[PDB]
């Protein structure tokens, strides 16, 4: 959608190859994040002498109660910026940062 | 040995367009200025109706191919080196042709 190639030709690029062509294009949004463990309050069930723990939900640390990208902020901020799909105007560019946001 | 032309000017050995610098080209086109010395409306719909068919072409370039060799297995080397369109009956028409692709 962004760099307007066609399924074929990033079809045999890799994770490395496709990251650099998203981020020179200016999408920073191309990494995927951890989600962090919370100990359970009690032993589970049917599990003598152990611990249990669970993902917290939307990536979201709960120490500092943030997403664990602390750029996220301005990472949203260049892709309003940036320029995808055409050379001039902010059509895509607005639109998907509004949505994030 | 019978030979016959891959449909749409695409390599198979590539999976693409001969032409390789064929994205730049478009991208050219959406950031050159025709018809007008401000403005860039021409060249923005000229770049995306290109995008859009080389899309198609390079994803329905294969039933084409398997259909252009069936039917060239009909016809003898002599036809297929003798027989010219001479009288002009078939046409395309610049409607047909930007609606085909």
């Amino acid at each position: 959608f962004l760099t307007n190639t066609t399924y074929d030709i990033v079809n045999n690029d890799t994770i490395d190859v496709l990251k650099m062509k998203l981020r020179n294009q200016g999408w920073p949004f191309v990494e995927r994040y951890n989600a962090v463990e919370i100990d359970m309050s009690v032993e589970p069930l049917r599990s003598p002498g152990q611990v249990g723990r669970y993902y917290n939900p939307f990536n979201i640390d709960p120490l500092t109660k943030k997403h664990v990208e602390d750029r996220l902020e301005e990472f949203i901020n260049q892709v309003q910026v940036g320029r995808f799909r055409n050379a001039s105007g902010n059509a895509v560019g607005t639109t998907l940062a509004a949505f994030l946001r | 040995v019978g030979r016959y032309y891959n449909p749409f000017n695409i390599d198979p050995l590539t999976k693409k367009h001969v032409e390789d610098r064929l994205e730049e080209f478009i991208n050219q086109v959406q950031v050159g200025r025709f018809r007008n010395a401000s403005g860039n409306a021409v060249g923005t719909t000229l770049a995306a109706f290109l995008r859009a068919c080389r899309d198609k072409t390079s994803a329905n370039w294969r039933g084409y191919s398997v259909l252009v060799s069936r039917y060239r297995s009909l016809i003898p080397n002599e036809l297929f080196e003798s027989l010219r369109n001479i009288s002009g009956e078939y046409n395309i028409n610049p409607q047909d042709e930007h609606s085909f692709f």
